[PDB]
RNA sequence: CUUAAUUGCGAUAACGAACGAGACCUUAACCUACUAAAUAGUGGUGCUAGCAUUUGCUGGUUAUCCACUUCUUAGAGGGACUAUCGGUUUCAAGCCGAUGGAAGUUUGAGGCAAUAACAGGUCUGUGAUGCCCUUAGACGUUCUGGGCCGCACGCGCGCUACACUGACGGAGCCAGCGAGUCUAACCUUGGCCGAGAGGUCUUGGUAAUCUUGUGAAACUCCGUCGUGCUGGGGAUAGAGCAUUGUAAUUAUUGCUCUUCAACGAGGAAUUCCUAGUAAGCGCAAGUCAUCAGCUUGCGUUGAUUACGUCCCUGCCCUUUGUACACA
């Protein structure tokens, strides 16, 4: 199909999965679907990214931080601590590197991989501190429209990192079986301690 | 990290000279832990001494270790061009020393009971005891002295 | 030649800062207020105009 | 020949002149293969304007651009305009407006900032400090 | 689940003596034509999901 | 070194059985699998490599998974 | 902060002072009139006078 | 010998952005009125001059700073100087500040 | 279908052209030879007793095809990490001045040599008597 | 009642006004448009060298011809004014929810910023300012240099680590701000010598040419290790080498080798900060003969938690109370 004549030749396995429709190269992030639970309406897939280096302002306007892409999500919440502050070009390659250990253990292609992790791993609430006074019994305010997604990746990205440092695990391969753990996990991770401190307020003090 | 079949015969721990030697770590720290010795020659101590490199320390055996004591000992018969040397042309003769683990400190305050009778600037501040060379010592004296 | 082109054209200002005492600062009662401003090659236009262009 | 063609691209450091001459398709900047690309993750930000009409549209133009500059990425998707402007330069007058609106409606819903001349730029720091934003410390003894 | 989902239809704004907690509305999905007072996080806009997590109760006063 | 990270000399037969029905495996993971550690991580990639059970699916520096192949 | 200025004064007594039955939804003689009325102190003299005279001239479609 | 032009650079050292203008085109019409192919006027980019200081004069108090700047505006043109164009300086169109050098480059 | 060297790697390239080429047998090794730490501050030299010779002198022969021309001024300005300095933050500094301009000794012998006026290098085609010629097996080795 | 605003709607013994705020001006916010670029360079260029045999790549012929701006450009103008529709609101000021976007914090940050003052502080920017010892003992100049660094022991601004994103070497060599030589001298590429610092032969540019794409880190890609005051740390101390200056002693420094201090995330307290931003890194200019761990200006990846409250400090505006007015 189509080469062209030229000094600089062309290879043959990938781009007829992107000059047919508008979707990824090589990898099949094509026609599988969704898995949508409550949160509707945070699937930036179709029309997606494909590494996480789109294009346009997101963060004065806090309406719209939920366009800013739910795959970027992940990829934006990593490193921090005297080590990682700037090299955000490490979590490029991160995200073909999770899409590398994801390959060996369930696909799930992106419209699979982030609407998995908020359901069963994740809030479905807020727990802020408007607590009265002496001793903050905290509201369990909870979710809002932008109260699904920030918290919920930005922060079960670093707690899960603790066994990252000091010894042998990677911060790139740590993330093995964290994305997986939170789509179904038994906190091998990170995954209940964000519903495990803040829920004992949260469920018949209110 | 080369295709190993590491037996007894790899040397253990052993004293060599008041080290007890990690035979287990890589051979570029197979000697490289006296006073006297640096990190800078564990290079030069098996550069061109005709040794494998990738291998750990369990090589340079036990008279094979002899070089060492003399390699050291003599900075110039194996032709390195002497810039790689702590003393020369020190008070007598004008020549070259590599002062060794005993010859540490055996030697530098030699040069310095050289001075502590010879009247001069850098001689009242080391037995009185005092930062000689270069620091403003008013503020400093608070949590370091 | 000799004197360069960005770091010597505000040189020429000094003319402007060592000559505007020159012709008041003995002689500030003089009424300067700012000569038309003129120049030829090498030689330059002297007019007066001010207070004391008749006493000194 | 041809007087060279003013569309025309910028950038932060990455000034992309998107030059357009009588070529074959060659995809470079000015001197690289399509296999030398290459950062193995920044592969296809450079090219993916390119891949929306078709696979080519290389009948008998190229990407002819030259750029000095750049941080890591800022060339690879400075350039895109340009290969999105070394397309479609001489489509809006030679060949018509309807082969625009239903042939170049490839060049509507996949706009990720392509002909956007830019408009996000970091700010001059301060006086009276480090940082952006940030400020000395005060010790109010 | 003893959680609803519900609509936020009128957004009011919020309140506290931090700043945090906020009053809103509830509009819901299932079983209409009865409403109960509750609360939310924060940035809140129009016409969208309240799942609780409790059954029928209230929390009013926000200081 | 103390806990199974050099060679573990006496157990030459456990590289020869790499994958005991133990998929995810990388050097990031061989430290505390009471065998070769980041030291000598590699020596199970050194011994069965080039045609047998394991083949090569990662890249990255110093670090790289590895799988029974299928 | 998107509020009037100073110059809304006489940004509504030249501009009814022998002007009303002209400039509609149409943003081309919302300039054209402000380069004769107004010698132009500012191209930002069209964002300060004409940027609210079409809404002002949406209060007189209503009543 | 007498009008044939020797490709001399037609330049002009100011700073303003149309007071320059007001003085080259004293040759841009005087070049162009007997109609020379022209290839010409190259704006010499602008130039900054910053000088911080403190805005003080005793270091007390907070050392606000204050900053500096100018614009150098000048023109060159790549064409035949005419004879007509050459000393007409000398005793006209010229202004302190507008010092006039023009630079010699042909072949 | 026509070739040019700028339709060739470099990253891999001399991994596998001027390693492929590693035992040519005229060492070069004039004295200077890894006991000098090869860059100013750096204070490892390299400790593999493999290569780095074609990975100085034959790293020029295809980046200077890439550009017009290069001198050890820009050798030693070309490779500095982070300097062994004090209690203080690091820069870049220069690598070595006399070590590195062991090329200015070993490509004399090669013929990628060409010395210019106006200063600096030439490269002629001898270039292509060893790479362009090349461009016609080991560009189709790797697939 | 809104607003960043005594800015504005309006109610009115107030009417008209005038500052301050906004306007005002830079700079990052663009132009299929031309009078213009050999003080940048593209297309064919007279073309050549290989390879591939398809005007396909490198180099120039300081004019081979040019079309000459589309990168710095302004000669000026334009385009985004919450715009536009639903929700609000007295139907007005206003303010939210989606859309289109070079262009929806007040276009982002700055540019002098009012009334009134403050025993704020500079007679240390002046041989401005009444006041002395003034001068020939002088509480000052010429000059050898001390001393401004002196240390018992306190307090701030900053730098480096407190320990497996820890330490080490090589393939791509990427920025941005600016700066630069005169009667002698800065920037200094290219080549020989030296392992470094540098020595020397040279070259270009009094300025978009040239040093420079400042060939920066951090990174892109790989090989090495093993958690111990490790090869974390480089304080301290010793001995050699080149430079700046007339001279480095109390080491101005940069380089080589040896020695390898404390500590293992800091108590009462306390500094800054709502998105290209914190927080890590690095580059040029200032003083510069020599010396940056500090400042002026600039790049490179781009998180957290909060887009709301008066709770602690503060701050304006009303009502109130006052024996207070150096408040």
């Amino acid at each position: 199909f189509t080469p062209v004549v030229l000094a600089t030749p062309i290879p043959e396995e990938v781009q007829q999965a992107q000059t047919e429709i508008k979707l990824f190269n090589k990898w099949s992030f094509e026609e599988v679907e969704v898995k949508d639970a409550s949160l509707v309406d945070y699937v930036q897939v179709r029309q997606p990214i494909f590494v996480a280096h789109t294009a346009g302002r997101y963060a004065n306007k806090r309406f719209r931080k939920a366009q800013c892409p739910i795959i970027e999500r992940l990829t934006n919440s990593l490193m921090m601590n005297g080590r990682n502050n700037g090299k955000k070009l490490k979590a490029v390659r991160i995200i073909k590197h999770t899409l590398d250990i994801i390959n060996v253990l369930t696909d799930q292609n992106p419209i699979q991989v982030v609407v998995d992790a908020i359901t069963n791993t994740g809030p479905r609430e807020d727990t802020t501190r408007v607590g009265g006074g002496g001793a903050a019994r905290r509201q369990a305010v909870d979710v809002s429209p932008l109260r699904r997604v920030n918290q919920a990746i930005a922060l079960l990205t670093i707690g899960a990192r603790e066994a990252a440092f000091r010894n042998i695990k990677t911060i790139a391969e740590t993330l093995a079986e964290e994305l997986i753990n939170a789509a179904k996990g038994s906190s091998t991770s990170y995954a209940i301690k964000k519903k495990d401190e803040l829920e004992r307020v949260a469920k018949s003090n209110r | 990290s080369l295709v190993v079949q590491e037996q007894g015969s790899f040397q253990h721990i052993l004293r060599l000279l008041n080290t007890n030697v990690d035979g287990n770590i890589k051979i570029v720290y197979a000697l490289t832990t006296i006073k006297g010795v640096g990190r800078r020659y564990s290079n030069l101590v098996c550069k061109k001494a005709d040794v494998d490199l990738h291998k750990r320390a369990g090589e340079l055996t036990q008279e094979e270790l002899e070089r060492i004591v003399q390699i050291m000992q003599n900075p110039t018969h194996y032709k390195i061009p002497a810039w790689f040397l702590n003393r020369q042309n020190d008070i007598t003769d004008g020549k070259d020393y590599h002062t060794l683990a005993n010859n540490v400190e055996s030697k530098l305050r030699d040069d310095l009971e050289r001075l502590k009778k010879i009247r001069a600037h850098r001689g009242i501040r080391h037995f009185w005891g005092l930062r000689v060379r270069g620091q403003h010592t008013k503020t400093t004296g608070r949590r370091r002295a | 030649a000799l004197i360069s082109k960005k770091r010597k054209l505000v040189a020429d200002g000094v003319f402007y800062a060592e000559l505007n005492e020159f012709f008041t600062r003995e002689l500030a009662e003089e009424g300067y207020s700012g000569v038309e401003v003129r120049v030829t090659p090498t030689k330059t236009e002297v007019i007066i105009r001010a207070t004391r262009t008749q006493d000194v | 020949a041809v007087p060279s063609v003013q569309t025309f691209g910028k950038k932060k450091s990455a000034t992309a002149v998107a030059h357009v001459k009588a070529g074959k398709g060659l995809i470079k900047v000015n001197g690289s293969p399509i296999t030398l690309v290459e950062p193995e993750i920044l592969r296809f930000k450079v090219y993916e304007p390119l891949l929306l009409v078709g696979l080519d549209k290389f009948s008998n133009i190229d990407i002819r651009v030259r750029v000095t500059g750049g941080g890591h990425v800022s060339q690879v998707y400075a350039i895109r305009q340009a290969i999105a402007k070394g397309l479609v330069a001489y489509h809006q007058k030679y060949v018509d407006e309807q082969s625009k609106n239903e042939l170049k409606k490839a060049f509507t819903s996949y706009d990720r900032t392509l002909l956007i001349a830019d408009s996000r730029r970091p700010e001059p720091k301060k006086f009276g400090g480090k940082g952006a934003r940030s400020r000395f410390q005060k010790s109010y003894r | 689940t003893p959680v609803t989902l519900a609509k936020v239809i009128k957004v009011l704004g919020r309140t506290g003596s931090r700043g945090g907690v906020t009053q809103v509305r509830v509009e819901f999905l299932e079983d209409t034509s009865r409403t109960i007072v509750r609360n939310v996080k924060g940035p809140v806009r129009e016409n969208d999901i309240l799942v609780l997590m409790e059954s029928e109760r209230e929390a009013r006063r926000l200081r | 070194a103390q806990h199974a990270v050099i060679l573990d000399q006496e157990k030459y037969d456990r590289i020869l059985k790499e994958v005991p029905t133990y998929r995810y495996v990388s050097v990031s993971v061989l430290v505390d699998r009471l065998k070769i550690g980041g030291s000598l991580a590699r020596i199970a990639l050194r011994h069965l490599e080039k045609e047998g059970i394991i083949k090569p699916i990662s890249k990255h520096s110093k670090q790289a998974i590895y799988t029974r192949a299928t | 902060g998107r509020v009037r200025t100073k110059t809304v004064k006489r940004a509504s007594k030249a501009l009814i002072e022998r002007y009303y039955p002209k400039l509609t939804l149409d943003f081309q003689t919302n300039k054209r009139l402000c380069d004769e009325i107004a010698t132009i102190q500012s191209k930002r003299l069209r964002n300060k006078i004409a940027g609210y005279t079409t809404h002002l001239m949406k209060r007189i479609q209503k009543g | 010998q007498q009008q044939q032009i020797i490709k001399i650079r037609i330049t002009l050292t100011s700073t303003k952005v149309k007071q320059l203008e007001n003085v080259s085109s004293n040759i841009v019409k005087n070049a162009e009125q007997h109609n020379l192919v022209k290839k010409g006027p190259v704006r010499l980019p602008t130039k900054v001059l910053k000088i911080s200081t403190r805005k003080t004069p005793n270091g007390e108090g907070s050392k606000t700073w204050e900053t500096y700047e100018m614009r150098i505006h000048k023109r060159y043109i790549d064409l035949e100087a005419p004879v007509q164009i050459v000393k007409r300086i000398t005793q006209i169109t010229i202004e302190p500040g507008v010092d006039v050098e023009v630079v010699v480059a042909s072949n | 279908p026509g070739v040019s060297v700028r339709d060739v790697a470099a990253q891999d390239f001399i991994n596998a052209y001027a390693s492929f080429l590693q035992r040519q047998g005229k060492l070069e090794v004039p004295g200077y030879v890894d006991i000098v730490k090869t860059s100013s501050g750096n204070e490892m030299p390299p400790q593999d007793a493999e290569g780095w010779f074609y990975k100085r002198a034959a790293s020029v022969a295809r980046h200077i095809y890439m550009r017009k021309q290069v001198g050890v001024g820009k050798l030693n300005k070309l490779y500095g990490g982070a300097k062994s300095r004090g209690v203080r933050p690091y820069k870049h500094i220069d690598a070595s001045g006399s070590i590195n301009r062991k090329v200015l000794q070993a490509l004399e012998k090669i013929g990628i040599v060409e010395i210019s006026p106006k200063g600096g290098r030439r490269i002629s085609e001898n270039g292509q008597r060893d790479l362009d010629r090349i461009a016609a097996q080991t560009l189709e080795e790797d697939e």
